[PDB]
RNA sequence: AAGGCGGCCCCCUGGACGAAGACUGACGCUCAGGUGCGAAAGCGUGGGGAGCAAACAGGAUUAGAUACCCUGGUAGUCCACGCCGUAAACGAUGUCGACUUGGAGGUUGUGCCCUUGAGGCGUGGCUUCCGGAGCUAACGCGUUAAGUCGACCGCCUGGGGA
């Protein structure tokens, strides 16, 4: 995420922006998901269990 | 002593601590201050207060160059992610970027095991 | 159809990061989801595309 | 107050100068249900603020009520084991609740040598903003500015 | 085929499926014994070694703590050529064939129709969820059967001992 502050833009506004642009690219996600070892197994029984509960 | 007025702010926000390194637009540094130096141990170096505190610190350390205008580079998660850039701001800096610079391998090394907690 | 030099095309299925856009958002078929990502990786590596938005 | 949804209840004007706010005042003064002994100390201590301050009685009163008063304050939570201090907003009713409750329990940790005497220089001490029942804003002030991450 | 297989490019190569005819003329199904393949760990020789990490060392926790947590870290994990032949090797469901109401998707062929920068109507292969009869001790299964039948094989006969 590359944010670029505009003129006679507030840095409230400018920090939400990027916030944002941080949340859209799974930024903090990605690191919470490589932080630790996952097994493929586990990374596998993770996507079949996600693909039921997206069936409401 | 020298003259600079347009650097970088580079952040390291990990999830034990917060390191605010003030750099010139080449990446040579100019001073620096972290949240555990501030202060703060264990359970309160890992909170935004003293990410805050540690941008203030940084600050003062850094005026000499005399800095108006700096771009802002996020490294990693935990506290201290926003807070320093709120801090830099209502130090008396114009935030030109900002910018997240956190490193994601295309799926290189393995990572440590999982704490059993 | 699909082609690695048409990175005007290709610039419509890539984010602001240079990532791929998955075909639940894009709404693209399944086949050429699959010849796209082909035709990104094949630019990606003629230094036609970039792999971040760092560079 | 997990269910009911309660109201305040109003009480009657202060009997000399028909205040609402001093009543309040009087009553958190108050010890033992003793009203008559409350009242005759707040009334000492105005009499000897007023006549020691340039007069009028009701505004020496809000002079060292206005720099009491605090804007935020800090409330205890406990998402995942961990206490966190949320910063809030306090209403105008319990701003002025907290500020007479910090020069009654000051001027009670005095040395001076009656109660009425001990109220009216902490008063004294409240309108200059240089005592212990101005620095319990300050401290709740410093305690806000802190936890500003989390509001 | 199972084990398993994931950046990109080429070379060598196996299988599956569709459309249209032509050709062979029961050449088929199953398979004890036999043969081959077969995750990870482990073994042998020589390489390689960034990260991770049995063992081991140190720091903590605890009543103890030969653990869980932390700092390190050797084999190993990687490559070549051999070996081993086991897993909750699982759909805990042997293979092949025929027959038996339906609904909603996903994926991959193909015939047709339109002025199409998409859809409309069919017809195959595979796949997911739901469900009818029937079946089942129940749970559930339900044209990818655990339904209705047939061919052949493997196997079970109370628990522990094993
Ligand atoms: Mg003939
Ligand atoms: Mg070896
Ligand atoms: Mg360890
Ligand atoms: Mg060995
Ligand atoms: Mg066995
Ligand atoms: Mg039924
Ligand atoms: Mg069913
Ligand atoms: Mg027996």
């Amino acid at each position: 995420p590359v944010i670029k502050v505009r003129e006679n833009e507030p840095f409230d506004v400018a920090l939400r922006r990027f916030k944002r642009s941080c949340e859209k690219a799974g930024v903090l996600a990605e690191v919470r998901r490589r932080e630790f070892y996952e097994k493929p197994t586990t990374e596998r029984k993770r996507a079949k269990a996600s693909a039921v509960k997206r069936h409401a | 002593r020298k003259q600079v007025s347009d650097g970088v702010a580079h952040i390291h926000a990990s999830f034990n601590n917060t390191i605010v390194t003030i750099t010139d637009r080449q990446g040579n540094a100019l001073g620096w201050a972290t949240a555990g130096g501030s202060g703060f141990r264990g359970s309160r170096k890992s909170t935004p207060f003293a990410a805050q505190v540690a941008a203030e610190r940084c600050a003062d350390a850094v005026k000499e160059y005399g800095i108006k205008n700096l771009e802002v580079m996020v490294k990693g998660p935990g506290p201290g992610r926003e807070s320093t850039i709120r801090a830099l701001n209502a130090a008396g800096f114009r935030i030109t970027n900002i910018t997240d610079v956190t490193p994601i391998p295309h799926n290189g090394c393995r990572p440590p095991k999982k704490r059993r907690v | 159809e699909i082609d690695y030099k048409d990175i005007a095309t290709l610039k419509n299925y890539i984010t602001e990061s240079g990532k791929i856009v998955p075909s639940r958002i894009t709404g693209t078929r399944a086949k050429y989801q699959r010849q796209l990502a082909r035709a990104i990786k094949r630019a990606r590596y003629l230094s036609l595309l970039p792999y971040t938005d760092r560079h | 107050p997990r269910r009911r949804v309660i109201g305040q209840r109003k009480i009657l004007p202060d009997p000399k100068f028909g205040s609402e706010l001093l009543a309040k005042f009087v009553n958190i003064l108050m010890v033992d249900g003793k009203k008559s002994t409350a009242e005759s100390i707040v009334y000492s201590a105005l009499e000897t603020l007023a006549q020691r301050s340039g007069k009028s009685e009701l505004e020496a009163f809000e002079v060292a009520l206005e720099n009491v008063r605090p804007t935020v304050e800090v409330k205890s939570r406990r998402v995942g084991g961990s206490t966190y201090q949320v910063p809030v907003e306090v209403r105008p009713v319990r701003r002025n609740a907290l500020a007479m409750r910090w020069i009654v329990e000051a001027a009670r940790k005095r040395g001076d040598k009656s109660m009425a005497l001990r109220l009216a220089n902490e008063l004294s001490d409240a309108a200059e903003n240089k005592g212990t029942a101005v620095k319990k804003r300050e401290d709740v002030h410093r305690m806000a500015e802190a936890n500003k991450a989390f509001a």
